[PDB]
């Protein structure tokens, strides 16, 4: 079979401000096959209320999904997205970097 | 400018028990307007844009019927293709289908397409003239002969030049307030330092629609590609898109570098500086 | 508006 590893971006919907409610996003793209596990983490811990877009794909047939959750940033909370896919030996963790 | 209607369909077989997972999504330009998910409770085609909710019960019944017909063809195809490629029942497999039409600024037919893939590889696609087929391999060639005898291309060409275009125009009119609106990117620049020699400049575009955009860096008025990093355009989640491009530069030389942004929502390209 | 018919491969 063909196997393509996902690219990952983690980011907020709006410019991030403490005390101001927002959406944490994890966009996963360029992967094949379609089955994939994606979690949003708050201080290392899996967030339970996570929604995702309907599966679609690019012209090269690779899949993409947006996973997202409402959140209010604070100074001290750290956020990440953990992805596992057939092409990955260990789950991949990408931290949300709000200074970017 | 130009517009499109595109449908995307994925089915994934489930070896041990029951039918495949089937997901269908419909877009006008970069806006999703409908969905069907075989794992959802409703078993109906569902609205995903408010302007499609204008459509009556007959629309929903007829789109539901068709999307389930799409689902059953895909189910049959997975077994047929397993047979063509002498594969076992144990493994999971995928079929993906995309079709739709492009119209120009005059909203007249420009382009139609219908392509199909098995396990993420080109299987068969309608050619640009919509009169013939591109078959990647001998399995696909068997399908091509089947579809030629059945005059499949002729039925598709009529849809792609007729109904597809007609209903795109209809959706564009009903969704005018958003679909015909451009949202210009909101731009800014950030600065970070790695050491006392080296700086990172990041040029951001936020909150734009449609997805199409060009961001580039120049150095002293000439295009700079080396030591740059450009991310994939990404959905904000509210219907708009985001992108950035970064350049690494020697500290103190920031002023040589300009970011240039091209988008249909901007009458002329915009320039940013640190 | 989806295509009326989808031929099997």
């Amino acid at each position: 079979m063909i196997q393509r590893t996902p690219k990952i971006q983690v980011y907020s919907r709006h410019p991030a401000e403490n005390g101001k409610s927002n959406f944490l996003n994890c966009y996963v793209s360029g992967f094949h096959p379609s089955d994939i596990e994606v979690d949003l983490l708050k201080n290392g811990e899996r967030i339970e209320k996570v929604e995702h877009s309907d599966l679609s794909f690019s012209k090269d047939w690779s899949f993409y999904l947006l996973y997202y959750t409402e959140f209010t940033p604070t100074e001290k909370d750290e956020y990440a997205c953990r992805v596992n896919h057939v092409t990955l030996s260990q789950p991949k963790i990408v931290k949300w970097d709000r200074d970017m | 400018g130009s517009h499109s209607m595109r449908y995307f369909f994925t089915s994934v077989s489930r070896p041990g028990r029951g039918e495949p997972r089937f997901i269908a999504v419909g877009y006008v330009d970069d806006t999703q307007f409908v969905r069907f998910d075989s794992d959802a409770a409703s078993q109906r085609m569902e609205p995903r844009a408010p302007w499609i909710e204008q459509e009556g019960p007959e629309y929903w019944d007829g789109e539901t019927r068709k999307v389930k017909a799409h689902s059953q063809t895909h189910r049959v195809d997975l077994g047929t293709l397993r047979g063509y490629y002498n594969q076992s029942e144990a493994g999971s497999h995928t079929v993906q289908r995309m079709y739709g039409c492009d119209v120009g600024s005059d909203w007249r037919f420009l382009r139609g397409y219908h392509q199909y893939a098995y396990d993420g590889k080109d299987y068969i696609a309608l050619k640009e003239d919509l009169r013939s087929w591109t078959a990647a391999d001998m399995a696909a060639q068997t399908t091509k002969h089947k579809w030629e005898a059945a005059h499949v291309a002729e039925q598709l060409r009529a849809y792609l030049e007729g109904t597809c275009v007609e209903w795109l125009r209809r959706y564009l009119e009903n969704g005018k307030e958003t679909l015909q609106r451009t949202d210009a990117p909101k731009t800014h620049m950030t600065h970070h330092a790695v050491s006392d020699h080296e700086a990172t400049l990041r040029c951001w575009a936020l909150s734009f629609y449609p997805a199409e955009i060009t961001l580039t860096w120049q150095r002293d008025g000439e295009d700079q590609t080396q030591d740059t990093e450009l991310v994939e355009t990404r959905p904000a989640g509210d219907g708009t898109f985001q992108k950035w491009v970064a350049v690494v530069v020697p500290s103190g030389q920031e002023q040589r570098y300009t970011c240039h942004v091209q988008h249909e929502g901007l009458p002329k390209p915009l320039t940013l500086r640190w | 508006n989806l295509v009326p018919s989808v031929a099997t491969v």
